[PDB]
């Protein structure tokens, strides 16, 4: 399990894609292949497609 | 599918429903183009699929019902989350589906048919209905408009070669959430894969243009 956290609130425009507020966790499913991660939220266990830079690794896990 | 009617039950029997996990699972459409090989859009990939041939009610098992574990996923090496260029998936199903009235195959396109812009087209699934709406229960179809590739400029490195662009923005008729990975046919052919449109259903939305995938759906069917 790779968790992340979002720095930066986020509203999808493509229907692939997940919104989400500063702080959600998220589980990493695949770093890609590109600049949008697979991932899927701790908060509303939706699964698509977040922008990397909006998000960081968790410090520990 | 916004906009839509609902089916005559098993009038598209290649529609094939599909669920995917990750914990909680994911749903896409997709098409059986081989008795064991399923088209679907590249976004759907995921850890384990099963697909459901046969179905109309997606939540009502029926006698027409042939439920197979995919046993190998196909992606196309060059699908990019950015753009989501070549966005298409042939799924390797664990056994061979049964041809019936309710299960059938769709025939691919040639890679010299190049579907122009204008002609009216149709695409079906179980998606959302609406913005908020949940997936729908039986399968969905609509009726829409092929446009010129500078209606989907508002979209990222949108390439007419490689995608279609998909529904009148003056109407409100579209694909949505969910209905990814299903079939868009003109005159009977599978021209079309459902990829990606907007967050709000405004169309036009993208699909992928089947046609330029044919060498790439080749190789994969003869290796396998």
């Amino acid at each position: 399990v790779t968790l992340f956290v979002a720095l930066y609130d986020y509203n999808a425009t493509r229907w692939t894609d997940l919104s989400f507020h500063k702080g959600e966790k998220f589980q990493i499913l695949e770093f890609g292949p590109g600049d949008w991660w697979e991932a899927r939220s701790l908060t509303t266990g939706e699964t698509g497609y977040i922008p990397s830079n909006y998000v960081a690794p968790v410090d520990s896990i | 599918i916004i906009g839509g009617t609902e089916c005559k039950p098993h009038s598209r029997p290649y529609m094939a429903y599909l669920e995917i996990v990750t914990g909680p699972s994911k749903f896409c459409g997709g098409f059986l183009i081989r008795r064991n090989f399923v088209l679907t859009a590249a976004h759907c990939a995921g850890r384990s699929i099963t697909v459901t041939l046969g179905a109309h009610n997606i939540t009502e098992e029926e006698d027409t019902w042939q439920k197979l574990e995919v046993i190998k996923q196909f992606r196309h090496p060059k699908y990019n989350t950015s753009t989501l260029h070549h966005d298409i998936m042939l799924l390797k199903l664990k056994e061979k589906a049964s041809l019936t009235l309710a299960v059938g195959t769709l025939p691919f396109p040639s890679q010299f048919n190049f579907v122009p812009p204008g002609r009216m087209c149709r695409v079906a699934g179980w998606g959302r209905t609406g913005v908020l709406k949940p997936g729908s229960d039986t399968l969905q179809e609509v009726k829409l408009r092929l446009m010129d590739p500078q209606a989907c400029s508002h979209f990222r490195d949108f390439d007419h070669n490689l995608q279609l662009c998909v529904g009148n923005p003056r109407k409100t008729k579209s694909a949505f959430k969910g209905d990814s990975g299903g079939p868009l046919l003109c005159a009977g052919v599978a021209q079309g894969i459902v990829s990606y449109g907007r967050s709000d259903a405004k169309p036009p939305a993208v699909f992928t243009r089947i046609s330029h995938y044919r060498p790439w759906i080749n190789q994969i069917l003869q290796a396998n």
